[PDB]
RNA sequence: CCAGAUCUUAAAGAUCAAAAGGAGCAGGUAUCAAGCACACCUAUAACGGUAGCUCAUAACGCCUUGCUCAACCACACCCC
């Protein structure tokens, strides 16, 4: 019967939900690490825009927000 | 000449359309009169109960 | 009598998309293209720029375009010729009477 | 918005003769005072079409249906302002707007003269459907703001270049 | 006719018709209100179609 | 569509065809979804004015690759 496939998917999900719990703080470090590079790479993309347009400095009053930051 | 023939062909069909529309228009007036009697009959009946 | 053009399309008919720019209407031309595998014809949409001097273009019209003898820029290569179907104001070319879809606005069998 | 007067006979008990000769008691029992919201809508719909429509006896016309939907749309908005957490009526309000929006587009492509009069009288504002419906996330709206601001700054750099630098060259000519 | 644009328009005019645009700005209007499928093709072939002698010599 | 180079000669015919342009067709990938000035008007060939343009029918990116063959496109040590 099809139960031979639901059980196989049950064990994999049950083992994955223990791999996250055992190494929860390892994922916390990596997630924040990827978020910093995500923000930094976004800054370089905006920095490329104004440099190629001929300007020397970013337009006055423009401070790039940290979109990938925890807020509410 | 082919353009001249086509122009005459449209005129020939136009005359048929004008004649056919009169038949449809005459039927439409007949249908309107039948609808008017039905609406008037229902109008009289509905006002009696409100009174 | 040398007033030719280099484009492949001399006269085209398309629908007006927008009239945002100054004295220029962006129209969308539609043509039938045969799919090699299914041997069936499907519509292919291309955008054309037409110069309207009188600013007579309303979004939703069907406009005939005439090839411009000399391009005015890298994109505007066509000039508007006539408004085939004014949007909402469509006159039947046969009877020359105003119409709204299927119902005649004015009866053609009533001259007076 | 419309406000039907309170002391008015309801739609049905109007055309019958000999009403004004009746005492105030029966007139009170037939007025909008002793009638629920349903009777109010009838008076709103009856008055609204008589002010904008050309032929009131025609119900199948597109303009007549647009007036009918507008009455329901206004009624739903009044209900929504009171019951804010109601979700069944909020769905009805959105679908009623979409249906009226669809019908206005159909009317525009057939009879422009009537569409202009309907749009002006009812206060409806017809906005063309914007192409490429996309979700404006924070990254896109931020980058779009920068590009527009950079574009304005480039204009100022060129505009002052057109003024000062040309004048400096013209200074040699003028002397 | 691969180079001839063919465009459809549905429910805009109560009377069906065909419109042809020439190179010299000439407009050919063909009215079809009761003609059958076969009739239109024969009618089109004569107003603007090419002659049999022209095709065979080409 | 074709300037220009060359050949022939009664200066108007022909051979090759730059640049520019488009009815249509044209590798893989959307886990590349937004590109960021990519539009237009006036007269000037300036200035001034409008705020637009391309894109889920695949823009903008990335990877692989000579070809649709009387032949065509490209390179001539490297820094296109
Ligand atoms: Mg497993
Ligand atoms: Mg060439
Ligand atoms: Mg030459
Ligand atoms: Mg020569
Ligand atoms: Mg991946
Ligand atoms: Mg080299």
């Amino acid at each position: 019967k099809n139960i031979l496939k639901i059980r196989r998917r049950k064990m994999n999900h049950h083992k994955y939900r223990k791999l996250v719990k055992r190494t929860r703080f390892l994922r916390r470090k990596v997630r924040e690490g990827r978020l910093r590079q995500k923000q930094v790479k976004f800054e370089r993309d905006l920095k490329r825009i104004w440099q190629k347009a001929g300007l020397k400095e970013a337009p006055a009053g423009w401070q790039t927000p940290k979109i990938y930051l925890k807020n509410q | 000449e082919l353009m001249a023939w086509n122009q005459a062909e449209n005129q020939r069909l136009h005359e048929l359309r004008l004649a056919r529309l009169r038949q449809e228009a005459l039927e439409q007036e007949r249908r309107q009169a039948e609808e008017a009697v039905l609406q008037a009959r229902e109008a009289q009946a509905w006002a009696q109960l409100k009174e | 009598s040398i007033a030719r053009s280099s484009v492949h399309a001399k006269w085209v008919v398309g629908k007006v998309i927008g009239t945002a720019m100054q004295k220029t209407a962006k129209v969308r031309v539609t043509r039938l293209v045969l799919d090699p595998y299914l041997l069936k014809y499907f519509n292919k949409r291309k955008t054309y720029f037409a110069h309207d001097a009188l600013q007579q273009c309303t979004v939703g019209d069907i406009v005939l375009l005439k090839a411009l003898p000399v391009p005015r820029t890298k994109h505007v290569k066509h000039e508007l010729a006539e408004i085939i179907f004014k949007v909402g104001q469509v006159i039947d070319p046969v009877t020359g009477k105003p119409c709204a879809g299927t119902t005649y606005l004015e009866s053609p069998i009533s001259p007076e | 918005q419309d406000d039907p007067p309170p002391s008015m006979l309801l739609l049905d008990y109007q055309n019958v003769p000999g009403i004004h000769k009746v005492d105030d008691v029966v007139k009170r029992l037939l007025s909008l005072e002793m009638a629920n919201q349903k009777e109010k809508l009838k008076i709103k719909k009856m008055q609204l079409m008589n002010k904008v429509l050309e032929n009131p006896e025609d119900t199948s016309s597109l303009e007549a249906r647009i007036v009918a939907l507008t009455v329901k749309i206004r009624n739903y908005e009044e209900h929504m302002q009171k019951h804010r957490k109601d979700k069944a009526h909020k769905r009805f309000l959105l679908m009623s707007i979409d249906q009226r929006k669809k019908m206005l587009k159909n009317l525009r492509e057939t009879n422009y003269a009537v569409f202009e009069k309907i749009c002006k009288e009812l206060g409806i504002e017809y906005t063309f459907p914007p192409p490429y419906h996309r979700k404006a996330h924070r990254r896109w709206v931020t980058k779009k703001a920068l590009c527009t601001q950079v574009f304005r700054e480039v204009q100022k750099l060129k505009k002052q270049k057109r003024a000062l630098r040309a004048a400096a060259v013209a200074a040699h000519k003028q002397g | 006719n691969p180079w001839v644009q063919i465009t459809m328009f549905k429910n805009m005019t109560p009377s069906p018709f065909l419109r042809f645009y020439l190179d010299s700005g000439e407009q050919v209007l063909v009215d079809v209100e009761s003609k059958s499928n076969k009739e239109i093709v024969e009618h089109i072939r004569k107003i603007l179609g090419k002659n049999e002698e022209t095709l065979e010599k080409e």
